[PDB]
């Protein structure tokens, strides 16, 4: 499995980014938990939202109303809409994906040890 | 250090097991005892605690050793676990471990662990427990695990399991341990006996700890 991102970059604070993620490695029907995380430049990385196999999402309570995610089926892709972007944003943002199962992934971890697949990550810088 | 991980005739097989099932399922059905910010009252025994909690009344918490006792018996703590009646006895329910100091000890939220079901090997399903505790029991994660399992695999049934072997793995960084999720073979089956692994008081650390759970089937 493989996690590649786009759609980082900077805004002025009250702007808005979309960051995209395409898995490849997985199988069409392949059930599975996939989030955004973030690391700040002297921080721990941290949970942001995540999106479980069908559908039901969780949020860092930081961003709750403000970050949208979602999965495109047909597009094969996750996106994370950010709105109403702040200073306190910045950070790298990374990809993180689940093994696959049979009947469901239903985890809403916003824990990264949960994970077990990592992209490379995408600056965002809101200033 | 770490548990050696359980090689499949080291597990009890459901199928050797000819007591009842139910006796076990209702251990990790939706009763179960749950007390916020609580001190001990009495003490019966060296290794138990005596508590007042309210059923919506007495928990006798018992310990594997003297020191847990006394490490907790004049602290203000948070009580989890599964408790029995049969063979319960103090001169009321009872219950082993289960015990974290309440102060300091408090998330602001709720905090979400995955649980990852194997079954035959195979990647079946995974969920989540949660917990408000930065240092919690295995026990409070085992029965949240079992009761998932319970409501929607059918875990214990009545008379049996659909499933053959079951067991519950708590890894943390380096160090992993496991516990038999299933009775030990023949026709009788004790909850007293059975809950006394968790006398322990074993905690883990709910940022770090992964929980697994291997399932066979008959």
């Amino acid at each position: 499995v493989q996690l590649v991102e786009s759609g980082g970059g900077s805004v002025q604070a009250g702007g808005s980014l979309r960051l995209s993620c395409g898995p490849s490695g997985y199988s069409d029907d392949s059930r599975f938990s996939m989030g955004w995380f973030r690391q700040a430049p002297g921080k721990e990385r941290e949970g942001v939202a995540v999106i479980n196999s069908h559908g039901d999402t969780a949020y860092a309570d930081s961003v709750k109303g403000r970050f949208t995610i979602s999965k495109d089926n047909g597009r094969n892709t996750l996106i994370l809409q950010m709105n109403s972007l702040k200073p306190e944003d910045t950070a790298i943002y990374v990809c993180a994906s689940t093994r696959a199962y049979q009947l469901y992934s239903g985890s809403r971890s916003l824990r990264p040890v949960d994970y077990d697949y990592w992209g490379q990550g995408t600056q965002v810088t809101v200033s | 250090e770490s548990q050696p991980d359980p090689k499949p005739d080291e597990l009890h097989k459901s199928s050797k097991f000819t007591g009842l099932m139910e006796n076990m399922k209702v251990l990790y059905d939706d009763n179960h005892v749950s007390a916020i910010n609580v001190k001990s009252i009495d003490q019966f025994l060296y290794f138990d605690l005596i508590y007042s909690i309210k059923d919506t009344d007495n928990v006798r918490v018992e310990f594997k050793n003297k020191d847990l006792a006394d490490k907790y018996k004049d602290k203000y703590v948070d009580v989890f676990g599964a408790n029995y009646y049969y063979q319960c006895y103090f001169s009321k329910t009872c219950m082993y471990g289960g015990v974290t100091e309440h102060n300091g000890n408090q998330l602001d939220k709720y905090r979400s662990i995955t649980v990852r079901v194997f079954e035959d090997g195979k990647n079946l399903l995974s969920f989540d427990v949660q917990t408000n505790k930065k240092k919690v029991t295995a026990q409070e994660l085992d029965y949240l695990t079992r009761h998932y399992l319970v409501k929607n695999k059918k875990l214990y049934e009545f008379n049996n399991s659909p499933y053959e072997t079951g067991y519950i793995k708590f890894i943390e960084n380096e160090n992993s341990f496991w516990y038999d999720m299933m009775p030990a073979p023949g026709d009788k089956f004790d909850q007293s006996k059975y809950l006394m692994m968790y006398n322990d008081n074993k905690m883990v650390d709910s940022k770090d700890v992964k929980i697994e759970v291997y399932l066979t089937t008959k």
